[PDB]
DNA sequence: CTTTATTCACAAGCTTGCACAATCCCTGCTGGACAATTCTGAGTGATGGCAGCTCCCACCTTTCCTTCTTCCTTCACTTAGACTACATTTATTCAGCATCTGTATTGTTGGAGTAAGTTCCATGTTAATACTC
DNA sequence: GAGTATTAACATGGAACTTACTCCAACAATACAGATGCTGAATAAATGTAGTCTAAGTGAAGGAAGAAGGAAAGGTGGGAGCTGCCATCACTCAGAATTGTCCAGCAGGGATTGTGCAAGCTTGTGAATAAAG
């Protein structure tokens, strides 16, 4: 109950920022591997934005995309 | 022996059947096609009825044979027995 | 109207006693001949036990079973009916619209052909004329 | 009842084309295929091809591929044969026959045939010609190059007349044929037997196989009485 | 293992449903007749519906490997053949009739 | 002289032949056609009158249903005149062809 | 010895015994339970009563006091459930439903 | 599942015309007639008419002929009721209900009803007002003028709510109704019995006959518990 | 456990008789089994109806022949009747 | 006893005459079975199966295949008018459809 | 529990209906064909599944087998080969 | 670049899909649709895999036949584009 | 090394002869089917003239055009 | 505007390399065949009569044929947009593996329910009878 | 003796007991397969433009369908005769079912294998664009 609204809001903000800045999801997955050394497929980003993965795996993948989001707004 | 009896299904009878079916205007070539269709349907039903009659070892085609043939073509008819 | 209710109640308890005793209606019809010399059939007992016969017939059949009830509490056969054969039935029914009144002269001639009494043929033709009238 | 009306005789110069009709009547036109046979004195009877009016699918003999074209017109129940580039070696009688789509069925009803005058499996018939009187027994052989599982038919042809079917499926009697004729054999050896002879038995007897893709006729046996 | 005069020989003298159809018509429409052709049509209808329901019940019993056609098979056949409200009211009538029959 | 325009006589005939229930083909020609068709299957055949009546009723019902389908096909093609192609399409969709 | 036949027992007008005999002699199954004919007869009586009442209403809205095949055809074809149940059935002498296409009408 | 959606309250002036829809979903739209009834405090419920969308066959009450017109749209599965020349006595709640074409079936599902405000057989319910405890036995009667052969239904209506079907065919329980309610009677005498009264048994109970062409409702009985 | 019977071995024998080198897949065998069951049910139902129409309690080869004539199309029914007649004649002449 | 050779070998058939007779007896078709009915019936079924299998094998050989699949059976059935009429209301699983494009749909020259 | 299924007719996509039309020989497809095709498919599926569930319920089973679907199709005049 | 004219690729797809026999609808969406439709009759139903496969085969066969009839109706009206009225006419003539 | 000069000279001769008589590639392919019973599309002819085809294919199609040249020089 | 040589995308054929499914083999087990007996169903006939043929006639309603009028169908031409085709992005599907458990299948009563048989009974028709002329 | 009604006996099919059997709920136990969940390739669906070509609207010509009127024909209904076959009834005998044995044909499961899909490479062609006449 508490967590699900948080990851849903984070996914909405991530998708809105991605659409605004114009990067594609494959580019997001490739830049994740470039910056943090763990490349992830475009299917993973689709499931992340679409909330398909389990809560544990979504929580594990959250800080990587958070770092990508905070990095992307300035570089 | 009878011959050339499909012409007894006259043009005005075909127009009456079309009028009961809701048709407003009829092409001139409709009558020959209608006679052919009716001949094919009659041939199939009469062949089935004659097969039913011959299985019973009779020489008279009864209403039961025609009803059974129409039922086995999926065209079940009420009011003639059975 | 009270006599009809009395007859219905009486027929009710003779049916109850007969079911209690196990005797059939044909048993009653057979024992009527022993009691009075008046043998009745299965159909007559059924008609009386259903209470739809004529009032005169009801009163006529009443005292015989009044005595029969007392007979069953502690203690000449008629009649022969002519069941016409189907072939004989067709030979008789050939003359519906040809000879409405065959009379005695035709009746005696036709009776010897079918091996039946002339009185039976006369009664059959009279009943046929009565049925045609209705 | 069942009949196939063909065209009359044709005179054709070389290099041109000729169309022959096969107007069928007395049966459901789409449920039977139309076969075409060419008869010459030089090579006897040869199977050209067939057309199925139900779906318009055709199949031609390999040697006749391109030489002839088959077309169907379901409105008139007609089958047309087109021969282009009429060679001098094309004068022959072209018959059109009816054949059921069943593999066991054979060419049962033949047309009169149209004569045109231009200005595998091998079937071996043992007696090319035989002599018999009115009341002997007649036996003909139809040895097969390959194996055909009983897909053999026998035909009798009077002079200047269309062929007539006698035995189909190598044993079965055709429609309207008396029981005196009898077929026998299977595999590669087949026999046709006439019990007692008759003056109407004077004709040429051929045997056709339809167990393979190109249908092949026999050499031909000639029978005359007295 | 005994015949005893063989009473099974019964003659069906063109038996039909006309009497019972007339009773039902008098029940639903006390003052209304029916022509002979209409009664023949109704007889054909009753025979057709009997054949349809009996065939469906027989197929249902055969599919389940049962040898008996009970009221459950008839109910399932009625549900299969008849349309919605018709099947519902027919099931209600059949259940009420069976309950009344097995209560006396 | 007053002359009825086409489309009014047709509508009157449609209403009239849809209100009635009697047979539309004459009985004697249909009986002759039935005997002629049946003689090709067996010789010296006989028919009860009810059998010929049942055949006529079935044929008339089939023709009326086919004409209704043909009228639907003709109206689909933006036409009011039924043609043989409409009958052919109606029979093809029904499975008869 | 008793009375009160199966039709009276089930409260039905249709013959339960005849339906039982038809089921037993129809080659439908090896055995027939004694609830199947009652259920069947009740269903047949319901369908007969429904079509009879609809045909009677159709006759009553014609100033007619007798049901003919035309009234039965009108009752069957005017109900979609009955029409679907008898969609492949032809009623002899029943005619057709009066129906003209809207395009065919003039204006 | 089965729903009958309607519109909101209509405010109108005299001499105007009002059209209200009865958009239905959850069932085969062509298999069930849509009935329209009107409810006023003066004379309770009244049967306006019905339309069968299968053949677009309508039938109106005699006193509502001309004032009300029914139409159907099969594409959207909707029914429209139009009232023309709205006089003073038209401000009422108009309900549309579903009813099968079977004669035994009754109005099983009702719409929410639209409140429109403008700026033969008689049914007799004996108890107009009634009182009961929380566990008592209660009964209402709906003696009819003419003879109706069990074509009687019992409805319950909460205040400001669409009526709910309780009994159809005078003895049968409606779908979802508990077995506490019991219908009985036939001919001209009918009765609805309630076994024990809960808090939800406070409502107005109506009886409707659909044996003859003009369907007539009962006067109604108000039952509030304790 | 249990045991289900089918026409697989007979269809395979007929296939090896008509095509000595052609095989068949399992789905085609299922299609052939369904076809054989459907044709059996159709012919048996027609024969049962024919026996019931004539007030007979026995289904004979005549009933099966008439059902084959009713159910199959023309040349198909003629060849099926010929094959059935040949089988019945050989069976009667055997033993 | 003595050998007891099967009824199918007696009739010269591949299909099981005994199993057909048992299915006829237990199918609830008639009170009795006439003992030549199963033979006729088995012969008809074997003929139909052999005809369909021959057509399917020819279709498979036309496609350079040595194994019959449901597509070959569908091609054999749909390419025969009598067989298609016999199986007009029958759907073959995984059989596909016959290649048929309308002439009007093709491009014009 | 097993969640609940809602909508789900949009899973029959436009390309799937286009491929089904292509197998039928359709060259050009109007934009409104897809909704009508979805409605027709849903009606056909409902009619088959109702009979199949009735057959399953009569057998006192909770699992819809292929035989039940086969009998439901066969009773609608849509006999299916290959699943018996 | 390169582009095919309209109708060429449609004819190619018509040729390609009339040659193959596999199912054209994805298995998972059809299974979900079948489960949702069956949930309106029963409540907790389980489906065999072969049952869903048979239902899918019947559905695709019915849709292909209906599309052939619709194409015939469209060609009858002097068109090459199938419309909903063609489907309605085909289903009406069929009897649905 | 040895073949390709020969096929280049042959292709130049074929193109010069086709230009001289005014024949077209489609006409060449249509006429070749008439002479030898095996029609070849214009794509094959133009690819042969442009030397894009493989050495085996050019060797296979050389004698057909060789016969066509001597056929066309007189008729 | 007419054709006629590049260019392109696509399917189709040739040639290995397996792997999944078809072919074949082994073991029970159960269903079909031998065989004598018992039990009916249905083929021969004989028959009485109903209904299907044939023929005849009189009436008039229907059908056929010709002429002229109307308006419906069919081409011809335009064009607005709604389909198709394709590149790019986004999303669901597909396949293998794992766990879990509600469900289907098999097993042994064994009691309720049904088949077969006999007799008893209710109804339509009518042979026989009492009363009168 | 005719004619009237009244009653009572018969033909017929259905129902009530009665017993022998058989069959299908009814728990018990146990595979097992259908469902749910993951995870990563694989394939597909959704979007957005460009652009063609198709459906639809307008308009005019002509010819085809229909309305009307008169002449003719043959369908309809009734009345006869004539007999062919059709439905009923009765008999017996030849075929079909029963029942106890057993054996060998077939189904399930496990080894063997080989047909065809898949991947690639080469190719020939139809569609569609650029050039040339």
């Amino acid at each position: 109950k508490a967590l699900q609204k948080e990851l849903e809001q984070f996914a909405k903000l991530l998708k809105q920022k991605r659409i605004t800045l114009g990067y594609t999801q494959a580019d997001v997955g490739l830049t994740l591997g470039v910056l943090f050394g763990k490349v992830f497929s475009q299917t993973t980003i689709c499931r992340f934005e679409a909330l398909q993965l389990s809560f544990k795996n979504m929580c594990k993948l959250r800080p990587l995309l958070q770092k990508w989001v905070e990095e992307a707004d300035n570089n | 022996v009878l011959r050339d009896n499909i012409q007894g299904i006259t043009k005005p009878a075909i127009r009456r059947l079309a009028r009961r079916g809701g048709v407003k205007r009829i092409s001139g070539l409709i009558y020959e096609e209608t006679r052919g269709v009716l001949k094919v349907f009659l041939e199939n039903v009469i062949r089935d009825a004659v097969t039913y009659t011959e299985h019973a070892k009779r020489k008279t085609v009864t209403a039961m044979d025609v009803v059974y043939a129409l039922k086995r073509q999926g065209r079940t008819l009420y009011g003639f027995g059975g | 109207k009270a006599l009809q209710k009395e007859l219905e109640q009486f027929a009710k308890l003779l049916k109850q006693k007969r079911i209690t005793l196990g005797y059939t209606q044909a048993d009653v019809g057979l024992t009527l001949g022993v009691l009075f010399g008046k043998v009745f059939s299965q159909t007559t007992i059924c008609r009386f036990e259903a209470l739809q016969l004529s009032f005169k017939n009801m009163c006529k059949l009443r005292p015989l079973l009044q005595k029969w009830v007392e007979e069953a509490d502690n203690n000449a056969r008629k009649r022969k009916r002519t069941s016409i054969e189907n072939r004989v039935r067709g030979n008789l029914e050939n003359l519906f619209l040809q000879c409405p009144k065959p009379t005695l002269q035709q009746i005696s001639h036709i009776a010897q052909q079918l091996g039946l009494e002339k009185d039976v043929v006369r009664v059959w033709f009279c009943n046929r004329r009565q049925k045609g009238k209705r | 009842e069942v009949q196939l009306q063909q065209s009359g005789p044709e005179l054709v110069e070389p290099g041109t084309s000729v169309k022959m009709p096969c107007k069928a009547s007395g049966y459901t036109f789409t449920s039977y295929t139309i076969q075409w046979v060419k008869q010459t004195p030089r090579q006897g009877l040869e199977w050209i091809g067939y057309i199925y009016p139900y779906n318009a699918g055709t199949k031609y003999n390999e040697k006749f591929k391109g030489k002839a074209t088959l077309t169907s017109d379901k409105s008139s129940s007609t089958v047309y044969m087109e021969l282009s580039s009429l060679t001098s070696e094309d004068s022959a009688v072209y018959y059109c026959a009816r054949k059921s789509s069943r593999l066991r069925s054979t060419l049962d009803y033949w047309g009169q045939g149209t004569s045109v005058t231009v200005s595998d499996i091998k079937m071996t018939q043992s007696p090319s010609s035989m002599h018999a009187s009115l009341g002997e027994r007649v036996t003909i052989t139809c040895k097969a190059s390959q194996d055909i599982r009983s897909y053999l038919s026998w035909y009798q042809q009077k002079p200047w007349k269309s062929p007539k079917t006698l035995i189909y499926y190598a044993t079965s009697l055709a429609d309207g044929v008396p029981s005196r004729f009898s077929g026998s054999g299977s595999g590669q050896d087949f026999s046709l037997t006439i019990n007692n002879l008759e003056s109407d038995d004077t004709a040429t007897y051929y045997c056709l196989q339809h167990g393979e893709s190109p249908y092949t006729f026999g050499s031909g046996t000639k029978l005359e009485i007295k | 293992a005994q015949k005893k005069d063989g009473k099974k020989r019964k003659r069906s003298r063109k038996e039909s449903y006309s009497i019972y159809v007339y009773k039902v018509l008098k029940q639903v429409h006390p003052d209304t007749g029916i022509s002979s052709k209409a009664m023949g049509i109704m007889n054909s209808f009753v025979n057709d519906i009997f054949e349809r329901i009996a065939g469906e019940a027989s197929r249902l019993a055969h599919y389940n490997k049962r040898s008996t056609i009970t009221s459950r098979e008839i109910q399932t056949a009625v549900r299969l053949l008849l349309p919605g409200e018709l099947a519902k009211h027919a099931v209600s009538e059949g259940t009420k009739a069976v309950t009344k029959y097995t209560s006396s | 002289p007053h002359r009825y325009r086409p489309g009014t006589v047709a509508l009157r005939e449609i209403r009239r032949y849809q209100k009635s229930t009697e047979l539309l083909i004459r009985k004697l020609p249909f009986q002759r056609l039935v005997r002629e068709i049946a003689q090709d299957f067996k010789t010296d055949l006989r028919f009860q009158s009810s059998a010929v009546m049942a055949l006529q009723e079935a044929c008339e019902a089939y023709l009326v249903g086919l004409f209704e389908d043909t009228n639907l096909c003709a109206i689909h093609a933006k036409r009011v005149t039924i043609m043989p192609k409409d009958i052919q399409l109606a029979r093809r969709i029904r499975g008869e062809r | 010895a008793k009375a009160k036949s199966r039709s009276s027992r089930a409260g039905l007008q249709f013959p339960v015994g005849r339906v039982h005999r038809l089921l037993r002699k129809g080659n439908y199954a090896e055995r027939v339970g004694a609830g199947a004919p009652v259920y069947m007869a009740a269903v047949l009586e319901y369908l007969t009563a429904e079509i009879l009442e609809l045909a009677g209403n159709a006759a009553r809205d014609n100033k007619k006091t007798r049901i003919i095949p035309r009234h039965l055809q009108l009752a069957i074809r005017n109900d979609e459930e009955l029409n679907k149940l008898l969609g492949k059935v032809t009623i002899a002498q029943g005619g057709v439903l009066p129906n003209i296409q809207a395009v065919l009408l003039p204006k």
